[PDB]
RNA sequence: CUAAGAAAUUCACGGCGGGCUUGAUGUCCGCGUCUACCUGGUUCACUGCCGUGUAGGC
């Protein structure tokens, strides 16, 4: 179980640093939301 | 190609997500629908 | 230590769809064969529900069960949070039982606030509440709904008796089912205001009716402990106490008087004031809802 | 037509819209089953082999 | 200031012919999805002493 939450976390950190408009900061709760989204879709494999 | 030795829609999604959350039109359900769509 | 990921509170003070029927004043006693009002359509085109022309009085009727054991959630994820919540509601009722909340629910059943729009233009409203013991009338009330105010809570013998009966039902000492029937003098051929659906008014079997959740919203307007300026009055107990028709949200979470901050202070670290916000959080879990992570 | 009565996923600063605004309703369609207004008891019938 | 500097490929065709894939089969067992909601901030409406005469009437 080490991989999915960490992959979702680092994916949402990549999406944090990649998507930052004139609304400059994106933040950590949005990071946790997209992290758990990809984490559900990665633990759906088994 | 050699046997001895030799040697972008994701960016479109990221660009339209950034250009989508740049502007706001009344901040309703369809905005969150398109955000969930793009993510 | 923490809150559960899922938390579900089932509904107490369970109402029914208020069936409406026209009739005449001074015939409220033998008001059993009264014909139910129906919805008609007229000129894109809309719906409208009036009375028959030989009827000057509306009568709504709904049965209200009260359940009891309001501090027991129907779903959790950890046993420790349920034990701490049960301990907090238990020390709430051991400090003071359902005496203020039951009195305000007896007020909201006394003044016919479940008449949502039909009350505001009514000449005289009388509410009759029958406590159905087995299948018959055990205790019957007859409340002047207009003499009892909407923003002030009086003191009365019969109203405190109804408050004690709702308190006995809310503590769990008895089964309480109440036939609540309200006679409102509106006028000959006037318009009633049932709950509107997704303009199509709501009906069951050729009979216009108010939704159950609108009646449950109307008898829940008891919240008078919130940082507003004096002049609003009682609002319904929603978490993040909202008036979406007015577009405002009292107890917004930047002020520390919402349901969730008062709950996670009153349970997880034992922090709430003496009488007011405890009554607010207990009435909010009487309403029920979905809480969690 | 309910109210937004749930946990908010983030604080006051929200660039990308996650949670709905509290000063805004929410519309739902639910399934409900009631007895008729003249029938006051429920009968549940099933067979067991 | 280029292994520089230049260069018409151009014509045609008969792939034909024949065929048995066969048989047989046991998916088989369980299951709590719960919980609470105001469609309301809107129906610019039948007339008529009216003026069809863009203001005028309950």
């Amino acid at each position: 179980g080490d991989w999915p939450a960490e992959v979702g976390n680092r994916f949402a950190n990549w999406l944090n640093r990649a998507v930052s408009s004139d609304s400059q900061i994106l933040g950590s709760p949005e990071a946790a939301q997209w992290s758990q989204e990809l984490s559900k879709e990665l633990t759906m494999f088994k | 190609q050699r046997q001895n030795v030799n040697a972008p829609e994701v960016s479109r999604l990221t660009r339209t997500l950034q250009r989508f959350l740049a502007k706001t039109v009344h901040n309703n359900l369809a905005i969150r629908q398109r955000r969930a769509q793009l993510v | 230590l923490s809150t559960a990921s899922v938390l579900a509170f089932e509904r107490k003070l369970d109402p029914s769809d208020a069936l409406m029927s026209a009739g005449a004043w001074a015939q409220r006693d033998a008001s059993q064969e009264w014909p139910a009002v129906t919805v008609r359509e007229k000129s894109q085109t809309v719906d409208v529900a009036n009375l028959p022309s030989d009827a000057d009085t509306l009568k709504v009727r709904f049965t209200l069960r009260v359940l009891g054991g309001a501090g027991t959630p129907s779903a959790c994820n950890d046993a420790a949070y349920r034990d701490k919540l049960l301990q907090t509601v238990a020390t709430y009722v051991n400090d003071q039982g359902f005496a203020e909340l039951a009195r305000r629910y007896a007020h909201n059943l006394a003044n016919a606030r479940f008449l949502w729009r039909n009350r505001v233009g009514a000449e005289a409203v009388e509410v009759r509440i029958n406590h159905i013991r087995q299948g018959e009338v055990a205790r019957a009330w007859r409340f002047d709904a207009l003499a009892i105010g909407l923003r002030d809570f009086k003191a009365d013998a019969e109203l405190d008796a109804l408050a004690e009966l709702i308190a006995s039902g809310l503590s769990g000492s008895g089964h309480v089912l109440l036939e609540v029937v309200a006679f409102a003098r509106i006028g000959d051929g006037q318009e009633v205001f049932p709950s509107q659906e997704l303009k199509t008014l709501y009906s069951v079997r050729d009979a216009a009716a108010i939704h159950s959740q609108k009646i449950g919203n109307a008898l829940r307007t008891i919240d008078t402990w919130y940082p507003d300026e004096d002049g609003l009055g009682p609002i319904a107990v929603e978490p993040y106490g909202s008036v979406t028709s007015q577009g405002k949200a009292y107890r917004q979470p930047k002020q520390k008087l919402d349901f969730y901050t008062l709950l996670d202070n009153w349970v997880l670290r034992d922090e709430a004031p003496a009488v007011e916000q405890q009554h607010y959080v207990i009435a909010n879990l009487i309403r029920g809802g979905v809480f969690g992570e | 037509r309910g109210t937004i009565s749930n946990r908010l996923k983030t604080k006051d600063r929200d660039p990308a819209k996650l949670d709905a605004s509290i000063q805004s309703p929410n519309l739902q369609t639910v399934d409900v089953a009631n007895l008729p207004s003249d029938a006051d008891t429920l009968k549940v019938r099933f067979t067991l082999r």
